[PDB]
């Protein structure tokens, strides 16, 4: 009777004692948490061996500490690794290195369908292509039809093609991201292909989202002869978005919508429903 | 004030509650949180501003 | 007494749960007290007491050994673990070239099967026999004495059926699909381009069977057109590496390579010789018979009225490829969402097929 009550009081006291011990541990971890500390990218998740390559161009072999999970180790992630014991103390915000080197972000366009008119029949096609899948995803899912993840618009911008895109984004309350196609086209060895895989990864994270691509003839030349060799940056970037789009289906998490100043490019490669399904004039 | 990538070369001054921005290829201190006046303004290489990696030092000076 | 006893158990378990977490944390502090440890690769054994290692921090060094390790476990091309400043071999990890998952990007099996894309038949049958069959029997090709097939080429526009084939083949074999982005194989540092192609093949042989799917071998094995080396010497570096492994004593036969390129116009005569690429598969447009088959599968998987006519659609369609036939299935369905139902009719399909037909040749 007494024995039980004293063992109970002792349990109540003890939680405090233990709570004190952790308190001690945390102050140490917090002092190491805040930067300046190295970022890194994991490549290999006996020993629990993980390799990280830290941004000082050096590879190290470390054990995994219980202050991270092996489910937080993966490439294309920041992890915080110590300067001097080279052990992954903490895991840092998502996505390694550059988080898309330039994108213009417009988090509410104020465009309305009352700002345009007499484009009515074309308003119906766009709304069917991207909005109807988003809203009634369970209906498309249950039917078993693939739902686009890209739409193609062509025509003049400023007639009201560009305005209506911005308007759809506003109405769904999607993130608008304007990516300009000449920006991708780097003279240095594949920057653009890399930008696009990051463009899509961030797009998947941000969903509902409209990835707005101004110009699709600027990267939409790719040549047809042995001249593609030179202009391989422009072929590769265009191909990389289409492979990604077809690498998933039956989802409408990311929309990509493409715009041209004057159409001069269309390809048999663009076709497929998970790729650029919709062709609006 | 003129820049193409941000530099404060370590940041002495100041979850997260302190902000270190150095965007160069060699030495990357990557904060995933922007939002703030925190150190008491520009410091340590004065080029606070706009990144080509999105650390986003929002609005001190 | 009884009441205290029920609380006593509840507290007691809570106290165990909290304790485990803190003690684990205290142990975590204990790993931090142990030192960093840098990676290098053994270049060559200089002596059995002295070694040449190239640290992965850049430099090459003469380093020593310790007693605990053995010298047979330091025989070259092993990756080894180095002290931070002592620079002696403290332990040896298994050999690697430090493996990739972000540019040697892995998809176990595919996303579609070969019944999911029937109506490409002839191309299915040919790919089956060239990739699956050498794994299952080498034995037949050996008794005859001819070498085994080693290469497959896909050309055609991509994601019309081409991409579909490549995934579908990987699935049935269980083969590991290894996707290379061509513009990951160019990066702007000394010796990285060379390493990615080599490492990728090296691992395919260890873990074989495996498919190396190299997309756009026109960025990584072109042959110029106006003889520039802007970044097109990096093109030579990648192509060169590729030839070396084929031409050498590196052995592919159970390890399979597939190249994909849109139009064949910048592949050297050398690749077209067998033992490089033997089998060069084309994409044609499906039969009548093939249209009927591909329609059957795509409207199968879509909900429908109990009465349906595939045949009707098949006549009207000419100049379509598999991606165009899938679109017709989906086109009919958009108008069925419009019409406030889940059911395509033969009536949707008749419209759908004629519209896809109008918008092109």
């Amino acid at each position: 009777i007494r024995i039980f009550r004293s063992e109970l009081q002792r349990l109540s006291h003890e939680n405090n004692v233990m709570l004190e011990k952790i308190k001690d541990n945390k102050e140490k971890i917090k002092n190491n948490r805040q930067l300046p500390y190295l970022v890194a990218n994991v490549v290999e998740v006996v020993g629990k061996a993980a390799v990280v390559k830290t941004s000082s161009r050096q590879t190290v072999f470390l054990p995994m500490v219980g202050l991270v999970d092996p489910d937080k180790l993966k490439p294309n992630d920041l992890v915080g690794v110590n300067k001097d014991s080279y052990l992954i103390l903490d895991t840092l915000p998502s996505e390694f290195d550059s988080r898309v080197k330039a994108m213009e972000v417009d988090e509410k366009p104020t465009e309305t369908y009352s700002d345009v008119g007499g484009l009515d029949k074309q308003i119906e096609e766009l709304v069917e292509a991207i909005v109807l899948p988003m809203k009634r995803a369970d209906k498309f899912k249950d039917m078993g039809i693939r739902a686009p993840k890209g739409a193609l618009m062509y025509g003049p911008p400023g007639t009201g093609k560009t305005l209506l895109a911005r308007a759809c984004a506003a109405q769904t309350n999607a993130t608008f991201l304007k990516l300009a196609a000449p920006q991708l086209v780097q003279m240095y060895i594949g920057e653009g292909a890399k930008l696009v895989r990051d463009a899509f990864a961030l797009a998947k994270e941000k969903a509902p989202t409209i990835i707005f691509i101004d110009e699709l003839d600027a990267i939409g030349t790719k040549r047809f002869d042995s001249e593609k060799s030179g202009d391989r940056e422009v072929q590769r970037t265009m191909l990389e978005l289409l492979n990604q789009l077809d690498g998933f289906s039956s989802d409408d998490r990311v929309k990509v919508l493409a715009a041209t100043n004057r159409v001069d490019v269309l390809d048999p490669a663009l076709l497929r429903s998970g790729r650029l399904d919709r062709k609006i004039e | 004030h003129p820049l193409q990538v941000a530099r404060c070369t370590k940041i002495i001054k100041g979850e997260d509650a302190k902000y270190v921005i150095n965007l160069k290829q060699i030495a990357k201190f990557v904060v995933g949180l922007g939002e703030r006046v925190s150190p008491t303004d520009i410091e340590e290489g004065m080029r606070v501003g706009v990144d080509r990696s999105k650390y986003n030092i929002e609005l001190p000076l | 007494h009884r009441r205290y006893d029920d609380q006593l158990k509840q507290r007691r378990q809570n106290i165990r749960d909290l304790e485990k977490l803190y003690d684990k944390t205290e142990n975590d502090i204990k790993a931090l007290q142990s030192i960093g440890q840098l990676i290098g690769e053994v270049m060559k054994e200089l002596s059995e007491e002295k070694y040449i290692v190239k640290a992965s921090s850049g430099p090459r060094y003469i380093v020593g050994v310790r007693n605990s390790v053995d010298r047979s476990k330091l025989k070259k091309g092993v990756r080894v673990t180095l002290d931070i400043t002592t620079l002696t071999i403290m332990r040896i990890l298994p050999r690697e070239t430090d493996p990739l998952v972000y540019n040697m990007t892995s998809f176990e099996q595919g996303e579609i099967t070969f019944d999911g894309i029937g109506g490409l038949t002839e191309q299915i049958r040919e790919l089956r026999e060239v990739i699956e069959l050498p794994l299952k029997n080498p034995e037949i090709f050996q008794r005859v004495g001819i070498k085994p097939p080693k290469g497959v080429l896909l050309y055609g526009p991509p994601g019309t059926g081409k991409t579909l084939l490549a995934k579908a083949v990987a699935a049935t074999i269980g083969a590991n699909f290894i996707f290379s982005p061509a513009s990951g194989i160019v990066d702007k540092y000394i010796g990285e381009s060379a390493r990615i192609i080599r490492e990728m093949f090296a691992y395919a042989k260890e873990h074989e069977p495996c498919i190396i799917f190299m997309d756009e071998v026109d960025a990584i094995g072109g042959r110029r057109f106006s003889e520039g080396t802007s970044a097109d010497r990096e093109i030579q570096r990648t192509l060169m590496e590729l030839l070396t492994q084929m031409d050498g004593f590196d052995n592919l036969g159970q390890t399979k390579i597939i190249m994909a390129t849109n139009r064949p116009d910048t592949l050297d005569p050398a690749l077209l010789r067998p033992g490089r690429l033997d089998r060069k598969v084309e994409i044609p447009l499906p039969n009548e018979a093939g249209r009927l088959e591909i329609f059957k599968i795509h409207t199968a998987k879509v909900k429908k009225t109990g009465e349906f006519d595939f045949e009707a659609a098949v006549k009207m369609s000419d100049g379509f490829n598999g991606a165009d036939i899938r679109n017709c299935a989906t086109e009919a369905g958009f108008f069925a969402i419009r019409d406030d139902r889940d059911h395509i009719n033969p009536d949707d399909l008749m419209k759908a097929v004629r519209k896809v037909a109008e918008v092109k040749k």
